[PDB]
Formats: structure tokens, C-alpha cells, sequence
């Protein structure tokens, strides 16, 4: 019956008072109780707010929650953002007493200056080609914060088919890396003048270029 | 010491049946609802259904109704999630949780998930256990001296995760990143390991990646050499 | 009130 919509990402530095909205598409948000869950990377989720505004015992005092009937939305507010607060957050409510979840929000605690990604792009090896395969291998490292968008070009035409991309993972220096693969047949690989891996990070692109010649 | 403890990771093929468990300890199992939540990889939480172990009263999300069975064995303080015929689409992490709070038909009452199991990873794929091949990701032999070169290994077609990669049997560690694996449509994985080194030494230094895939007892060493 | 009434109807067991 209804979708619950959250912002895909929200990002602020520590100390800030930060809010995540959760908008109900049909029916008053005030009709059913709203819960919020926190899920840290690679951990099980926990409940940080229940019944619109109730805070479980162990949850830190900085967590609160409210309803805004004029925006038909519920809100999770963190008063004094801390690094351990970095997580995905999910709102949820009830339809036919079936539980509806929000899409989730990625909350980044900006704990260090912005760093543009290093890009490295490998063409298919002659040995892989001999195996009748061709893979373009694009490696992305040393970026902060940990979100990039990857686009692939054949000459200047875009390509979406045969692209697999990993989600960023933390490195030893607390910055991020990711990778992206473009799978081609050897015929496709030699049928273009060049190929490009383009990584957009915080609005700016870093690219490498590779050519069969 | 309330504990919800879920059963181990599972690797399965399409068509197989599977029953995972969620055991509660440190409290009265029949006095609290147990919920089940699915999280597909890289995606958000979905509600599957819920069960009260006292009377096996069971409610399902419409999306999951008839796709999966939720049951409970009060004598064993265990709840279950069950499939008769898995799909590769059923690859997800599964969480159970206890609906805690105060169970009074009262202004004073309330209900929320207050304890979670650690999750059970269900991976459904047509792939059997398989060792990887290893291909070179090589730097040019022309790259400007006083500069750097990136070189690596492409570890292809292995199952299941994980694999370990190292360089020069441990003697090379600076600027080595081994990336997460990618799933391919045939249900097999591949990953890359890369290291950055100063260009000027490419013509003397030997670079070897060491790849280990325990499930298939595969250990291979691959030399990466500059091209021309 | 009504929102609490609803969760009771969903979740209550003696």
C-alpha cells in the first residue's frame, strides 16, 4: 500500500545535529508506529528508536525521534554526531500490520578531509586473450569519503553491459578502495580505438584510458 | 545473558531444501515473538514474518507468504526458517530477532526488537567447489623511470569465497590492496590484488603473487612480468 | 489510544 522513502545518503562532520527523514507515500505517517534501526557495516541491526519517539535503554541519549505530520514524514535526529554513529539507518512501520521498511540511509561521519581517488586501469592480458576472454580491470583507491560512481566508455560511447563493480571497502589508512570489471569477448575488445574507466567522486572525475593498440 | 544464536553459514544449490535455526537462551522462549528479516547482498532489510513460540501463531509478509515456512520448537527454545526449493535469488543474510518490551494490553505496554541473532548467511548457487586460475595484470616496461608502476594478479573463477593473496611470499606489503570479490552470472567469483612499485626497479625485481583458496586446497604462485 | 491499540492487536499474548 505505501512506500517509506529515505534520503539515499546524508553526510556531516562530528558534533553536528543531523536528521534522517522517512516519508510515507500514502496514508498519514501518524497512523502507525514508526521504528528506526541502525546497522553498522557487517554487523546485525539494532533498534535505536521505537514507537515514533521512544529510545531503548542502551541507546545513547543523543538519539531521538519525531513525526512531522505536515511533511508526512518521521525523523531520526542525532544530537552531537559521533564517529561510531556511521551506519545504515532504516525506518519501518506497518501496512496490514505487515512491516514496511524504508529503503535505508547511508550516514557518513565526515572524520577526515576529502581525498580524490587514484585510478589504475589494466587492459586484457595476452594470456587472458589466449584463453578467449577479455576483462578490463579498473582499480580505485585512496578516496574519502567512501562513495564513488563508475562509468565505462567505449571510445566516447557509454557501456553498461558486462560491468560488475564492488562496493567500497576500508583500507589500512582508513581511506577507501573499490574495483570495477568490464567483460568483453576478444572481438569486442579489438573493435574499439580505446576504452575508459571514469570514477566520479564528490562531483569530480578521475579517469584512466586503455587502447588495444 | 539473553542470547539469540543463529545456525552456521550455508552453501546450497537451486532445488535443495534448507532449514536454518535461531535458538533463544536466558529467557522464556514462549513469551516473546521471534521475527525473521532478510537482507540480500548490498540491499536493505525486508520483513519475512513473525512467530509466537507459545502457540505457533504465525504471520507472514505478503511477499514471502507461501515462499518460505516459519516454525518453532518450544521444547528446544528454537525458531526456524524453511525452504523446500531454494532459488539463487534467495541468497541473503537472514536475521532473527526477539520482539521484547512489556506485554500488557495497557497504556504501559510496548513492543520492539530488543535482541537480534548474529545472522545466517545463505548462499544459493549452481557452482560446485572450484579452484581459481590466476592471470597477470602487468605494468609496461617503458613506464617513465623515477615513476611508479601498478601491477597485479587477476584471480578468476573460484567458489566459494574466500581466497587469500600475498606478494613475494610476504616480503612485499607496502601499497598492496586486495579487493573484494565480484560475483559473475555463472555463480563464480573473481578478484584482483594490486601493488604499486617504483618504475626504476621493474627490470630487476621479481614480483610473484601467492594465491590460496582453502576450500579447493588450491595454492598457486604467479609471476607478473613487465610486457613490451 | 489508537496506535497503541493497533500494536496490542498485533502482538499481545498473555
Amino acid at each position: 500500500n505505501f512506500m517509506l522513502t529515505q534520503p539515499h545518503s546524508v553526510s556531516e562532520s562530528p558534533g553536528k545535529t543531523v536528521t534522517i527523514s522517512c516519508t510515507r507515500s500514502s496514508g498519514s505517517i501518524a497512523s502507525n508506529y514508526v521504528q528506526w534501526y541502525q546497522q553498522r557495516p557487517g554487523s546485525s541491526p539494532t533498534t535505536v528508536i521505537y514507537e515514533d519517539n521512544q529510545r531503548p535503554s542502551g541507546v545513547p541519549d543523543r538519539f531521538s525521534g519525531s513525526i512531522d505530520s505536515s511533511s508526512n514524514s518521521a525523523s531520526l535526529t542525532i544530537s552531537g554526531l559521533k564517529t561510531e554513529d556511521e551506519a545504515d539507518y532504516y525506518c519501518q512501520s506497518y501496512d496490514s500490520s505487515s512491516w514496511v521498511f524504508g529503503g535505508g540511509t547511508k550516514l557518513t561521519v565526515l572524520g577526515q578531509p576529502k581525498a580524490a581517488p587514484s585510478v589504475t586501469l589494466f587492459p586484457p592480458s595476452s594470456e587472458e586473450l589466449q584463453a578467449n576472454k577479455a576483462t578490463l580491470v579498473c582499480l580505485i583507491s585512496d578516496f574519502y569519503p567512501g562513495a564513488v560512481t563508475v562509468a565505462w566508455k567505449a571510445d566516447s560511447s557509454p557501456v553498461k553491459a558486462g560491468v560488475e563493480t564492488t562496493t567500497p571497502s576500508k583500507q589500512s589508512n582508513n581511506k577507501y578502495a573499490a574495483s570495477s570489471y568490464l567483460s568483453l569477448t576478444p572481438e569486442q575488445w579489438k573493435s574499439h580505438r580505446s576504452y575508459s574507466c571514469q570514477v566520479t567522486h564528490e562531483g569530480s572525475t578521475v579517469e584512466k584510458t586503455v587502447a588495444p593498440t | 545473558e539473553v542470547q539469540l544464536v543463529q545456525s552456521g553459514a550455508e552453501v546450497k544449490k537451486p532445488g535443495e531444501s534448507l532449514k536454518i535455526s535461531c535458538k533463544g537462551s536466558g529467557y522464556s522462549f514462549t513469551s516473546y515473538w521471534i521475527g525473521w528479516v532478510r537482507q540480500m547482498p548490498g540491499k536493505g532489510l525486508e520483513w519475512m514474518g513473525i512467530i509466537y513460540p507459545g502457540d505457533s501463531d504465525t504471520r507472514y509478509s505478503p511477499s514471502f507468504q507461501g515462499q518460505v515456512t516459519i516454525s518453532a520448537d518450544k521444547s528446544i527454545s528454537t525458531a526456524y526458517l524453511q525452504w523446500s526449493s531454494l532459488k539463487a535469488s534467495d541468497t541473503a543474510m537472514y536475521y532473527c530477532a526477539r520482539l521484547g518490551g512489556r506485554y500488557y494490553y495497557d497504556s504501559s505496554g510496548y513492543y520492539y526488537f530488543d535482541y537480534w541473532g548474529q545472522g545466517t548467511l545463505v548462499t544459493v548457487s549452481s557452482a560446485s567447489t572450484k579452484g581459481p586460475s590466476v592471470f597477470p595484470l602487468a605494468p609496461s616496461s617503458k613506464s617513465t623511470s623515477g615513476g611508479t608502476a601498478a601491477l597485479g594478479c587477476l584471480v578468476k573463477d573460484y567458489f566459494p569465497e574466500p581466497v587469500t593473496v600475498s606478494w613475494n611470499s610476504g616480503a612485499l606489503t607496502s601499497g598492496v590492496h586486495t579487493f573484494p570479490a565480484v560475483l559473475q552470472s555463472s555463480g563464480l567469483y573473481s578478484l584482483s590484488s594490486v601493488v604499486t612499485v617504483p618504475s626504476s626497479s621493474l627490470g630487476t625485481q621479481t614480483y610473484i603473487c601467492n594465491v590460496n583458496h582453502k576450500p579447493s586446497n588450491t595454492k598457486v604462485d604467479k609471476r607478473v612480468e613487465p610486457k613490451s | 489510544r489508537d496506535k497503541k491499540q493497533k500494536v496490542h492487536a498485533l502482538f499481545y499474548k498473555a
